[PDB]
């Protein structure tokens, strides 16, 4: 996130970071429940990568993260790579993740719910602040 | 769902 | 460039399809969700993370960061996976798995 801010350690209990065999983190993620998480179906993820649930410092070796293994990799079958469209993909955990004050499920809205313009949201990641 | 125990602040 | 080893944050608000047309035009499809253009980017790496929005204390899965400026323009609206065009495909994965 460019133009961004630190966010408060834990604050964002459903963030995950997705992470390769190497440990080098590529894409974010969300907690929907204790098996399941959500992301983007461009982040191209594979059985061999990592769901790592409770970090805040990915530099830091001193945070009790959950470093869980993905069972299965659901594509969205609508998911067009090419125009992005439909971009989501679930990601069935091993071993269910466990729930504590730094780790927790954002809410899905309903398919009729309303977000008008305007509104303000929040984003988050550890993405480039810097291009 | 929803509501972090450590609440965020922006 | 530069990678933070800390979670970051940062608000935004959401755009209309229309309005985003302005910027991206026919790249912009209904399963699509425009949100930024407001001094702010997402940016490589925070790909999959959320976009939530509060009501009455709690936060809702609105977008997944999925694409926009290829350089991560703050003036530029980011664009995410429109949950609410999704969730019903995640409930029936969820129920059948
Ligand atoms: C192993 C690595 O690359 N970093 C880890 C943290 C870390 C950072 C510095 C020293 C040891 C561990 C991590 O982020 O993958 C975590 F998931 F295990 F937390
Ligand atoms: C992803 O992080 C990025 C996220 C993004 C970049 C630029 C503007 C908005 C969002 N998405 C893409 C398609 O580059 C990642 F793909 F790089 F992982």
């Amino acid at each position: 996130i460019v133009n961004g801010e630190e966010a408060v350690p834990g604050s964002w209990p459903w963030q995950v970071s997705l992470q390769d065999k190497t440990g080098f983190h590529f894409c974010g993620g969300s907690l929907i429940n204790e098996n399941w998480v959500v992301t983007a179906a461009h982040c191209g993820v594979t059985t061999s990568d990592v769901v790592v649930a409770g970090e805040f410092d990915q530099g830091s070796s001193s945070e009790k993260i959950q470093k869980l293994k993905i069972a299965k990799v659901f594509k969205n079958s609508k998911y067009n790579s090419l125009t992005i469209n439909n971009d989501i993909t679930l990601l069935k955990l091993s071993t269910a993740a466990s729930f504590s004050q730094t780790v927790s499920a954002v809410c899905l809205p309903s398919a009729s719910d309303d977000f008008a313009a305007g509104t303000t949201c929040v984003t988050t990641g550890w993405g480039l602040t810097r291009y | 769902c929803g509501v972090p125990a450590i609440q965020p602040v922006l | 460039a530069n990678t933070p080893d800390r979670l970051q944050q940062a608000s935004l608000p959401l755009l209309s399809n229309t309005n985003c047309k302005k910027y991206w035009g026919t790249k912009i499809k209904d399963a699509m969700i425009c949100a930024g253009a407001s001094g702010v980017s997402s940016c490589m790496g925070d790909s999959g993370g959320p976009l939530v929005c509060k009501k009455n204390g709690a936060w809702t899965l609105v977008g997944i960061v999925s694409w926009g400026s290829s350089t991560c323009s703050t003036s530029t609206p980011g664009v995410y996976a429109r949950v609410t065009a999704l969730v019903n495909w995640v409930q029936q994965t969820l129920a059948a798995n």
